[PDB]
């Protein structure tokens, strides 16, 4: 029962199974980026105020 | 002509930054982005195309309703330049609603019988009835409420321009109204100050402003050949100007309803308030001044809130303006500003 | 690192002035350079 | 009027663009006034908050929330939509599109949730960008309200059931509130949210101040006054629940807290202050459900 | 008004608006640049999985996929990072 | 006794301007001003290989 | 979505050269319209 | 915008004229809707009752008397602020700047408050002439309504006078995100309890009905759910009177046709839903940002707009 389960954790048994642990972890890179010469066709609109 | 100090009259005698707006803007070109490195009426015609000219040139203040109603309740020309029409909406729940709404002990059937009979009294088709005017409620309520002969008084402007029988059946149908729990108001809104009627026959199709103030309209002395402009609240048996007690701010201007429940047998009390409170503060004063929370529910008062009169002084009252033979206690009450508000009785 | 400066160009250009605009409202669609496409086109069938 | 322009997405299928043409006069709930927007951000889909649609509660706070813009032109690639809340009051006539009951010439449209009628009709689905648009309905305040506390009552009974409530009369003809079918279930099941929080606060309202009154005046001007009007109301009301009932200041006071604030959060939900108010002119004055109505800023 | 204040001030007037504007049209100057990155980054594959990718694209299939991707799930653990993991070695950059 | 306060000096800066074309990734894309946009809903490119 | 088909005597002038050469097959969902035709197809007069 | 003008009288010190600088965008409550008025009106010297300075549940029911007005620009000479009750008509969107702890998303009806945390900065003494200005923090009405339940509580059961130890609860404490918020616990008013007592219990009268016992039968099944389903378990809170209070029809039907479930509901709504609103004051404004920022730090100008 989730309530026995307090009290062998809190009180350190092990109830008889076992988890895994899964965490969600970010970072901060830094890249390179690459372009061929005519990659890309760009429109530019009329400006508007 | 001219004066000797300059500066404050060219102002008043009397934008450039959309001049200069434009100029970098617009006159600015291909931005942005950069590289590097026929007496008469010959003139009528010509002057309303160009009036289409100068309106269409340029573009809050104003705002007019239409509408389309009768001449059995109401009436337009009875009226004048500065007055309270109120609408009434939908006939069709001759206390069908009677049926809910209804504490029992209460004969519901009064209301269909009231109202029907009212109808007898004065189909549908081309034209509806809406939009009653304030004066009608005054004189329908008149030997209802407190003064009367003043209140009397405006009775006789209505009987000799607007019938007796409309007054006591529309009576016959504030009292079946009050009985019931479907009140006048919940019925009855505000609609607007009356500019200009047009009339035919048994139709009219009246304009009367939405909001904004009242004295920059047809304005002119009178509203056609007509009579000045006003918004005089018919009674000096309405006009219930507080502020006893005051300092000067923005009058302001209610709509309240009073009743009696078997007090005095269904009342109906219908007069406007003239003080400087912001409806938040218009539920406490209106808690005093009152003894008419006869159980004998309670559901005393209903208040909707119809504008400002951001000034507090023009507050006339004027026993003096004819409808016709009659005469009537009719206050001034001289600039006006229309909020149309919202109707609050909880209580 | 083979060179500090070099060449670079300046912007490219397209509008609706001929006969480009007439399409552009009546069939009410355009295409880029009819001028050019239409002329290389018509001019394939006579030769 | 400050228009503000939604994005149409990438391509998108041509029945699709002939659904949006349709939809010129109908109500949109923008989350901010930004002069660019895309149409995901007001699509339906941009109402998920705990990972579900949001019921008819869940709603009623959003439509509290963001801003409803009517939509004035429909254009390829841009909808124009002028928010309701901007600008000066009585100002920005904007047309409407009516939905139901007629629109007389006031009386303030309230944009109530969609659910409230048929539910999925005016779903307006879009599947070539796989999105969708659930319109308020505008109906006016006193038959918006009328009708939503109608509905909840309904579902009162509906929780626990062993005079129809459905049957509504307005202006010409009676109107009808159940669809039958499983509509209701459909209805009830999105109202059992807002029932509950309305059950709630009610029987959490009454054994609050029934606890708090004979454990006050016990303990001044507070006791006569207070018994004074409410003979055999108050009182009589004590003794009944009392009676079918069970029953501390310290949780007492706790719990007039954590009400007083729930309720509260309920009167905001619930009154459906309107939008904008109907003022015609050169008009029909009466404006014909699917007819498009003029409309105005401020009540 | 007459005074040498009121031109002054409107001096100040004329001043901070022609900064105000140099500044946003140098904004769609700055910012044409910005939205060209993002528009190659958003089209821009993750090298790591674009090698793998190239050579099995021209070969001429379920299991040349299923060892494509075990693949691809490989040389992505590796060689992400490559000049932070790499980087002490030449010929290893220079490739 | 006298005892004033001074201004020793004012400092200000110049924006720097970037045109976009004295930069590297303007290779990356064709670039050209196409004045109504607003009046086009959908542009297409065609390719055949 | 029913793509607009691709304009044939559009192409009959073309603006520019492709400087790939690839199977576009693998490609293919980038594209709006796509056709494999194999030698000659009528729909293209 | 029928900008009211607030004349500055003679001079406040160099210093004082710099403390009225930064008070552009906060709010003052003037006595009344003028064009020509005096400094010393705005005044927390004219918050004075007889004899008396009103504590923080009496300026509460200042406040509801009397007009907020946010100060839009300040003069040598006079002070700008344009009464939100009534010339809110701008097109645009006064600048409120925002003073509080707390932050206003957007869309937050805003409604203001007296001065009420434990730490706090609304003081601006104006030696020169004597006089103060207290300025309101403004607050979302989700907040505002529940410090107000606070305060009004707090007056009540220490009148009662809690018999029971002398240990109660917080109450002077809340959390707004997280962020303890710690109210300043100081003096109550027998006036000032009086009537927020007074108006609290006569409104919660009248959300009783008929068709509510009809309501109260439904207890013992709400708690048949506050057990088998996540929410409606959430519902209910842990100090549930509710609860308590299950720790019935009674036939009486007047003919049966009046409806009295949606006339409770009504009944209910108008008195007991609108209490917020009569204890305190009620939003007039709300926050909108054109821009597209989202919130409005604590210290920053907050864009609003008229009623929620």
């Amino acid at each position: 029962s989730p309530v026995a389960l307090y009290h062998q954790l809190k009180t350190g048994l092990h109830p008889g199974f076992g988890f895994t642990v899964v965490r969600q972890d970010r970072f901060v890179t830094e890249n390179v980026l690459f372009s061929e010469r005519a990659s890309e066709a760009y429109f530019l609109g009329q400006l508007q105020v | 002509t001219k004066p000797l100090p300059t500066a404050p009259m060219a102002w008043a005698e009397s934008s450039p930054r959309e001049l200069a707006g434009h100029a970098p803007l617009r006159r600015v070109l291909r931005p942005p982005i950069a590289r590097r490195d026929t007496r008469a009426t010959r003139d009528d015609t010509e002057q309303a195309v160009d009036k289409i000219l100068r309106g269409a040139r340029r573009a809050p203040r104003y705002h007019l309703t239409r509408q389309v109603t009768l001449t059995d309740l109401c009436q337009p020309n009875a009226e004048r330049a500065g007055a309270l029409l109120l609408a009434l909406r939908h006939p069709t729940d001759l206390p069908h609603l009677a049926r809910h709404r209804a504490p029992p002990g209460r004969q519901t059937e009064r209301l269909a019988e009231a109202w029907g009979q009212l109808l007898e009294a004065s189909e549908s088709g081309c034209a509806r009835a809406g939009l009653v005017s304030f004066n009608f409620l005054v004189a329908a309520c008149t030997a209802a409420y407190d003064a009367r002969d003043a209140a009397e008084a405006v009775r006789a402007h209505i009987t000799t321009n607007y019938a007796g029988a409309r007054l006591d059946r529309f009576s016959e149908c504030l009292r079946a109204m009050v009985h019931t729990h479907v009140f006048p108001h919940e019925v009855m809104r505000f609609f607007g100050g009356l500019v200009s009627w047009v009339t035919q026959d048994e139709l009219a199709s009246v304009t009367a402003v939405c909001s904004g103030p009242q004295e920059a309209t047809h304005t002119g002395h009178p509203g056609r050949p007509c009579s000045a402009v006003t918004i005089p609240a018919c009674a000096f048996v309405d006009l219930d100007a507080e502020l006893c007690l005051g300092g000067p701010g923005a009058a302001f201007l209610y709509l309240v309803f009073t009743y009696r429940q078997c007090r005095d047998q269904e009342l109906c009390c219908v007069y406007v308030v003239k003080s400087q409170l912001p409806p938040r503060g218009l539920e406490a004063a209106l808690e005093r001044l009152f003894g008419r929370l006869r159980i004998t529910t309670c559901t005393y008062a209903a208040f909707a809130e119809l504008g400002v009169m951001p000034d507090d002084s023009p507050r006339c009252l004027h026993r003096t303006e004819r409808f016709g033979a009659v005469g009537v206690p009719v206050v001034i009450l001289e600039g006006v500003v229309w909020r149309p508000g919202g109707w609050r009785a909880c209580a | 690192e083979d060179t500090e400066a070099d060449v670079p160009v300046t912007y490219g250009e397209m509008v609706l002035n001929g006969a480009n605009l007439v399409t552009a409202l009546v069939m009410g669609k355009a295409v880029r350079s009819l001028d050019d496409v239409g002329r290389h086109l018509l001019d394939m069938q006579e030769e | 009027c400050f228009e503000a322009d939604i994005a149409i997405p990438s391509g998108i299928s041509r029945p699709d663009a002939a659904a949006l043409q349709r939809c010129e006069g109908r109500v949109v709930f923008l989350p901010t006034i930004r002069r660019q927007l895309a149409l995901a951000d007001v699509a339906h889909e941009s109402f998920v908050s705990g990972g579900v649609s949001p019921d008819t509660l869940g709603l009623l706070l959003a439509y509290r929330r963001r801003f409803p813009a009517v939509i004035t032109r429909v254009l390829p690639t841009r909808i124009v939509a002028c928010p309701v809340d901007l600008g000066l009051t009585h100002a920005g006539t904007v047309n409407l599109r009516n939905t139901s009951p007629v629109d007389l010439c006031n009386g303030d449209p309230v944009s109530l949730v969609p659910p409230v009628f048929e539910g999925q009709a005016t779903d307006v689905r879009l599947e070539s960008l796989d999105l969708t648009l659930r319109f308020p309905v505008p109906l006016p305040t006193p038959l918006a309200r009328e009708i939503v506390a109608r509905l909840v009552a309904r579902g009162i009974r509906d929780l626990n059931p062993d005079p129809d409530l459905n049957v509504l009369y307005y202006n010409g003809a009676r109107l009808s509130l159940v669809a039958d079918v499983q509509q209701l279930a459909s209805v009830n099941t999105e109202l059992r949210s807002l029932v509950l929080n309305m059950v709630y606060s009610i029987t959490e309202g009454t054994t609050l101040i029934l606890t708090l009154i004979p454990r006050l005046l016990a303990l001044g001007y507070v006791n006569a006054l207070l018994q004074m009007q409410s003979v055999t109301r108050e009182a009589a009301q004590l003794i009944h629940p009392e009676a079918p009932m069970l029953m501390r200041r310290l949780p007492l006071y706790e719990a007039l807290v954590a009400w007083l604030a729930h309720a509260g959060q309920l009167g905001d939900i619930l009154a459906l202050a309107p939008a904008v108010r109907v003022c015609t002119f050169d008009g029909a004055a009466v404006v014909q459900s699917g007819d498009m109505a003029p409309v105005i800023r401020y009540p | 008004d007459g005074t040498g204040i009121s031109l002054h001030r409107q001096l100040r007037a004329i001043q901070q608006l022609a900064r105000n504007v140099q500044a946003v049209l140098g904004a769609f100057e700055r910012g044409t640049a910005d939205q060209m990155l993002h528009v190659l980054l958003e089209k821009a594959p993750p090298l790591a999985l674009l090698l793998p990718m190239q050579r099995y694209l021209d070969n001429g299939t379920r299991v040349a996929r299923a060892t494509l991707v075990a693949e691809l799930k490989r040389s992505f653990c590796d060689t992400s990072f490559f000049l932070g993991k790499a980087g002490h070695r030449r010929e290893a950059i220079e490739a | 006794d006298v005892e004033f306060d001074a201004l020793l000096g004012s400092y200000c800066n110049t924006l720097s301007l970037v045109r976009f074309l004295e930069l590297g990734l303007s290779v990356a894309c064709v670039c050209t001003k196409f004045p109504e946009l607003a009046y086009m809903n959908e542009g297409r490119v065609q390719f055949e290989v | 979505r029913d793509p607009p088909g691709y304009r044939y005597a559009a192409a009959m002038v073309p603006t520019g050269s492709i400087l790939s050469t690839i199977e576009v097959a693998s490609h293919r969902r980038l594209f709006d319209f796509f056709a494999r035709v194999r030698s000659d197809e009528n729909s293209l007069y």
